[PDB]
């Protein structure tokens, strides 16, 4: 964030000038990953299996 | 060299408000509190009981 300062008004004392200031950014990443199983079964047991 | 405010004297007016300027006033407690005997004179006599 930036930040104001209250100022006065005279031409020559060092309280009269405006304060420079900075706003700022950065940067998040979503970085996508694989996440997997593998399952084996005998041919025959899906046959004879009486569910899907 | 510059001009100050102090070197426009007067060009610059002072405003003025009346926002501030405001008091709610207080009645006494007694003449609410109590009753309040209209009197024709100085002194009311009451007799009381007292033995």
């Amino acid at each position: 964030l930036p930040e104001a300062d209250w100022v006065g008004e005279s031409a020559t004392d060092p309280e009269g000038v405006i304060k420079t200031s900075k706003v700022t950014w950065a940067n998040r990443t979503l970085v996508a990953e694989e996440v997997a199983v593998i399952i084996p079964v005998p041919e025959a047991v899906i046959d004879d299996a009486t569910v899907e | 060299a510059d001009i100050s405010r102090a070197e426009v004297a007067t060009l610059i007016e002072e405003g003025y408000s009346h926002s501030l300027l405001a008091a709610a006033k207080q009645g006494s407690t007694v003449l609410s509190a109590f009753q309040n005997v209209n009197m024709g004179t100085k002194t009311t006599h009451l007799p009381v009981l007292a033995t």
